[PDB]
């Protein structure tokens, strides 16, 4: 079970 | 900078690239982003989370 992806804002 | 995929990703944006649980990338800088790399793979260069692979500079 992968990690949670950042809330990026590229 | 040697990047390693930890784990399988799927590219979300546009401006972001897919790899496999095992893709060798090439980490050609990073700036701002303290979660997202700019590396290389497949003739594409993309963000991909820093969380999803494992870095040995």
């Amino acid at each position: 079970v992968p990690p949670p992806v950042p809330p990026r804002r590229r | 900078m040697e990047a390693i995929a930890k784990y399988d990703f799927k590219a979300t944006a546009d401006d972001e690239l897919s790899f496999k649980r095992g893709d060798i990338l090439k980490v050609l800088n990073e700036e701002c982003d303290q979660n997202w790399y700019k590396a290389e793979l497949n003739g594409k260069d993309g963000f991909i989370p820093k969380n999803y692979i494992e870095m040995k500079p």
